[PDB]
């Protein structure tokens, strides 16, 4: 997923953006991947209760 | 050493500064030319002298005198007056017969 | 070098149903038992599709581009030539030209100013066009080519690319699954509203043999495409259907 | 050791006793590699640098150049092309720039009018032979041509506009050999009196100065447009390796993996491969038409089992989902 | 606010390549020449 | 052949446009750190409560 970025792919960010503006699509992406993680980890508790 | 800029290349493979020889005929009289469209020779019989060496310095203030007014048209490039090209190339073999 | 042909019959437009037909490939991605979807540029199925025949039918009318085009041929002894591709079909803009002799393929995006009635006629009579002014690019490959032989070709224009998918499949449209691999691929970048196909005459005036051809436009939906373990692409469902 | 790294990832200098997982196992990477497909197709440079005759300034030729690879290090790598005075972009990125067209402007001209050929310059050449836009994405490549466009009786075969009635349009030609009207009177196709042909001839010639000496003056305009750009740059391709971890980029995608022989069976257009988690775990080599599984360097879960560091400080490494002939 | 140090670069380029002088941005200057740190804190000052 | 001066100098002449007009560029860093900071603004100092 995207998560609102240009790219999925996060060494493609890296190589065909500058960094300044690739620091902030990276950001972006690590926040939607911590966002799914801890969707997927509450719900795992919940399961497990 | 006085501030005028080196003379172009072209002189080299342009000027003749040694008599021919026999078997071609040139005029020994020292004259500077100025050709036109960037080209400037001096005809010289020089020879080993220190004459030879004023009259040089004298011709090439002539000649020095010619790339000055390279900028302007071609009909006025020409001295002021008629007693300033000679008098510009006098001053160059004075300092020159300095001690 | 242009002749206007009357020996017409005319006919209101045909229509037959597209059934499961037009599936291409949209990338050039390998995947192996997993069902994908995509969104692009695809015929509906069980859509209403032209039909044309060649018979004294003579059908070669200019039709809109739109998104695409899927074009279909029920052939034998390759009647069917090439295509002319273009906006204002003549000398004031750019024109594309596709043409398949018995050799080879040849490709040419010139300002051309095409004949009323385009056509080719043993076949050794060339006689499509009357000009040819700016030529920007030109490309040649190999030859694309009871009735035997079914011809699907699918043709699209987005970002300046001129997309081909071709399909050479053994025999109304029949009923089965067959997906279009891509063909060339053209960086041309200019825009087409309009085409018209090009049909060889057999001269012995002239006979139309017996052939026909389908024109279906292509509308962007989803797909759920279904590979097999080799990679090739099986069955699809229309999400909208 | 695997023990301090547990005291690592536990943020404490006491382990009590039982099973804790702290880092994992991948290969380090090493390298970096590129590959591109074969440089063919270049574009063609050499008839026009190395063309046999140049056109005159006024009739300042066309060619267009496209569908092709254009190799801008090597006609900067030619010596005799000492004048590389260039506008709007870097030298150094032409060789990766890509645009959609690129035209090549040859004339020749003398060696003083060589700085007439800049943006916002204003000369006969500029006004009445060929004038450049201020916003110019492209440059000019100048150099002498005495050995060639000189002769000792007078190459006269250049010409270049005197007059014009009005300066040229940025990338305009004009070619029209009407005799210019310089007084009021009509010319009435007469080049008499405040009438002349604004055509000139130049008699270059061998025996010159510096400013004099013909020069070819070869003109890249470089545009982008709406249309997919066609002239690229030549790409290095590095040596390929394999079974070590290594940073790729394949036609253009970057990632980090160790590549494998793949057993896979491609489609012959196909080119990338990817697994259900929707990866690229496959990718076909661009040199050669060989498939390459990038296999993840061998990545594994690590854990360290212990007893308390109270009673002992001996550790078991424990390495999860792999078979230890391969450690 | 407060420095602990504060370094002055002077030079001279040319008009089009002052763009060139940024943090992450590529060029003859900034490859070859002059190149800022990503993380820089600091800032340029050009007149002609 | 294929061995060139990496040095070339800039030919700065007035009559250049603005895209070759020389230009004089100061580049500032600062170092804001955690070391005692030396370098101070103009601020007025208060007496300690
Ligand atoms: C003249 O002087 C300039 C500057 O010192 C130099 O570049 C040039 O080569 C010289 N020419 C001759 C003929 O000495
Ligand atoms: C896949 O390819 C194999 C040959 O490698 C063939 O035996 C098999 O029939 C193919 N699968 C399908 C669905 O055709």
């Amino acid at each position: 997923s995207k998560f609102g970025a240009i790219s999925s792919v996060l060494n493609d960010i890296f190589s065909r953006l500058d960094p300044p503006e690739a620091e902030v699509q990276i950001d972006r992406l690590i926040t939607g991947r911590l966002q799914s993680l801890q969707t997927y980890v509450t719900q795992q508790l919940i399961r497990a209760a | 050493s006085v501030g005028l800029p080196n003379m172009t290349q072209g002189f080299w493979e342009n000027s003749m500064l040694t008599d021919p020889g026999n078997v071609q005929k040139a005029v020994c009289h020292p004259t500077a030319w100025d050709l036109g469209k960037g080209d400037f020779r001096i005809l010289m019989c020089t020879k080993v002298t220190m004459d030879d060496f004023l009259t040089a310095h004298h011709e090439m203030g002539h000649i020095q005198y010619d790339m000055a007014y390279a900028a302007q048209p071609f009909l006025l490039r020409n001295g002021a007056n008629e007693g300033f090209h000679e008098a510009v190339g006098e001053i160059m073999s004075l300092s020159a017969a300095t001690p | 070098q242009c002749v206007n042909l009357t020996t017409r019959t005319q006919l209101p437009p045909a229509y037959t149903n597209s059934f499961t037909r037009g599936v291409y490939y949209p990338d050039k991605v390998f995947r192996s038992s997993v069902l994908h979807s995509t969104q692009d540029l695809f015929l509906p199925f069980f859509s209403n599709v032209t039909w044309f025949h060649v018979i004294k039918r003579f059908d070669n009318p200019v039709l809109p581009f739109n998104d695409g085009v899927y074009f279909a041929s029920i052939e034998k002894s390759n009647i069917i030539r090439g295509w002319i591709f273009g906006t204002t079909l003549d000398s004031k803009t750019q024109s594309l030209l596709i043409v398949n002799n018995a050799t080879n393929v040849v490709i040419k995006v010139c300002e051309f100013q095409f004949c009323n009635d385009p056509f080719l006629d043993m076949e050794s009579e060339f006689r499509v066009y009357s000009s040819a002014n700016n030529c920007t690019f030109e490309y040649v490959s190999q030859p694309f080519l009871n009735f035997k032989n079914l011809r699907e070709f699918v043709f699209k224009n987005i970002d300046g690319y001129f997309k081909i998918y071709s399909k050479h499949t053994p025999i109304d449209l029949p009923q089965g699954f067959s997906a279009l691999e891509p063909l060339v691929d053209l960086p041309i970048g200019i825009n087409i509203t309009r085409f018209q196909t090009l049909l060889a005459l057999h001269r012995s005036g002239w006979t139309a043999g017996a052939a026909a051809y389908y024109v279906g436009y292509l509308q962007p939906r989803t797909f759920l495409l279904k590979y097999n373990e080799n990679g090739t692409i099986t069955d699809a469902v229309d999400c909208a259907l | 050791d695997p023990l301090s790294e547990t005291k690592c990832t536990l943020k404490s200098f006491t382990v009590e006793k039982g099973i804790y997982q702290t880092s994992n196992f991948r290969v380090q990477p090493t390298e970096s590699i590129v590959r591109f497909p074969n440089i063919t197709n270049l574009c063609p440079f050499d008839e026009v640098f190395n063309a046999t005759r140049f056109a005159s300034v006024y009739a300042w030729n066309r060619k267009r150049i496209s569908n092709c690879v254009a190799d801008y290090s090597v006609l900067y790598n030619l010596a005799p092309f000492f004048t590389f005075k260039c506008y709007g972009v870097s030298p150094t990125k032409l060789n990766d720039l890509c645009f959609t067209n690129v035209y090549a402007d040859s004339f020749v001209i003398r060696g003083d009018e060589v700085r007439q050929i800049a943006p916002g310059q204003t000369g006969n050449i500029a006004d009445y032979n060929y004038k450049l836009p201020d916003d110019f994405t492209g440059c000019v490549i100048a150099w002498n041509s005495n050995k060639l466009d000189s002769k000792v009786s007078g190459n006269y075969n250049y010409l270049y506009r005197l007059f014009r009635k009005s300066n040229l349009k940025p990338f305009e030609r004009d070619i029209s050999t009407e005799i210019y009207q310089a007084g009021n009177k009509p010319c009435n196709g007469v080049a008499g009196f405040n009438c002349y042909f604004p055509l000139r001839s130049y008699s270059f010639r061998p025996t010159y100065g510096v400013g004099h000496q013909p020069y070819r003056v070869v003109v890249l305009s470089f545009e982008l447009l709406h249309a997919p750009a066609t002239v690229c740059g030549p790409k290095k391709s590095t040596n390929l390796v394999k079974n070590k971890c290594v940073n790729f980029n394949f036609n253009g995608l970057k990632g980090t993996g160790v590549l494998t022989e793949s057993n896979k069976k491609f489609l012959p257009f196909q080119q990338f491969g990817r697994d259900i988690a929707d990866t690229t775990d496959a990718v076909r080599d661009p040199q050669t038409l060989e498939i390459l599984d990038i296999t993840p360097c061998s990545f594994g879960g690590v854990s360290v089992i212990t007893p308390g560091t109270n009673t002992s400080n001996q550790v078991a490494v424990l390495y999860q989902g792999v078979n230890c002939t391969e450690v």
